[PDB]
């Protein structure tokens, strides 16, 4: 019992497909990688302090991200991103690890149709600025 | 739940923000 | 053209997360990370093979993990762990993303009670042997 | 089929009953 054998393994699997994802990304999703990460840096304050105000379920975040997903911005999307984010930064460990791969799959699953052409046109203007 | 709704909103607002911010 | 924006949250998120749970692992924990590393390694290309030897989504691989854990051994856990992260290799996309999340519930959701003293003790003595 | 399942679990499990001894050997 002298380590989390399951914490051990997440992070050899996240960093692995870490790696894997990033590594098949085109150019110009590499570039969209970055500004999301700008981007999720600029609203993480603000989150963190609305997510504090209300401080106290695996459920509520979930319904959140699906609240900022219902039919949509870019802004919203990116929120929602950096909500699971946060998440999994307090989701590290044992029983913890089973809740954020479920709420990145609300993320991806309540996606609306055009994400992919709304983000790519709004997270270049993230480039243009930055 | 009343209170998810609510903080749900705030964030909502946060994301227009975010939105009218690169304008 | 365009980008697939799932792929470029994912490799967002996956990052971030590896990094958070990096960050929260106790020394011992994080020395055992490294033995899990390279014990990784050794078992890749073999089983990679094996996995030529037959066929060439998340049920095979998952059938293979569940076989694996079938109580075990950490060699077999650590061989159920290279086989997600081989498949996460290739599951870089879309569809294959949820793939990816079913199979490391599979891994998980299945480990021994002993896992935890039993890898301690385990990836600790590959540490020492590979030092 | 499945059982070319049953063939492959097994072969990685010799792999892996291998990987327990060697990687604690030498
Ligand atoms: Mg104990
Ligand atoms: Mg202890
Ligand atoms: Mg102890
Ligand atoms: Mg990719
Ligand atoms: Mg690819
Ligand atoms: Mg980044
Ligand atoms: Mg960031
Ligand atoms: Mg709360
Ligand atoms: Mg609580
Ligand atoms: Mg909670
Ligand atoms: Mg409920
Ligand atoms: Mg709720
Ligand atoms: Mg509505
Ligand atoms: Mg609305
Ligand atoms: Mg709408
Ligand atoms: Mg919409
Ligand atoms: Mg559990
Ligand atoms: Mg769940
Ligand atoms: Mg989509
Ligand atoms: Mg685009
Ligand atoms: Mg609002
Ligand atoms: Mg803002
Ligand atoms: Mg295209
Ligand atoms: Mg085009
Ligand atoms: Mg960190
Ligand atoms: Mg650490
Ligand atoms: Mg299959
Ligand atoms: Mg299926
Ligand atoms: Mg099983
Ligand atoms: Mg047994
Ligand atoms: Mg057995
Ligand atoms: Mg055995
Ligand atoms: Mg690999
Ligand atoms: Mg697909
Ligand atoms: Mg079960
Ligand atoms: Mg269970
Ligand atoms: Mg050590
Ligand atoms: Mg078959
Ligand atoms: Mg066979
Ligand atoms: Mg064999
Ligand atoms: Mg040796």
């Amino acid at each position: 019992d002298d380590i989390d054998a399951s914490a051990v393994m997440a992070a050899y699997l996240a960093r692995e497909y870490a790696e894997a994802v990033e590594e098949q990304l085109t150019p110009r999703e590499r570039d969209a990688l970055e500004a999301l990460r700008v981007s999720g840096e600029e609203v993480r304050s603000p989150l963190l302090q609305e997510l504090s105000n209300a401080g106290e379920n695996s459920h509520i975040p979930a319904a959140l991200v699906s609240a900022l997903l219902e039919a949509t911005s870019p802004g919203r999307m990116v929120t929602a991103v950096e909500l699971c984010a946060q998440m999994g930064r307090l989701w590290t460990r044992g029983r913890q690890l089973v809740d954020f791969m479920r709420l990145v799959y609300v993320l991806l699953d309540r996606l609306p149709p055009t994400a992919d052409e709304d983000l790519g046109a709004w997270l270049q203007a993230v480039a243009r600025v930055h | 739940d009343a209170s998810t709704k609510k903080l749900s909103e705030c964030l909502k607002r946060i994301g227009d923000e975010l939105d009218s911010n690169m304008e």
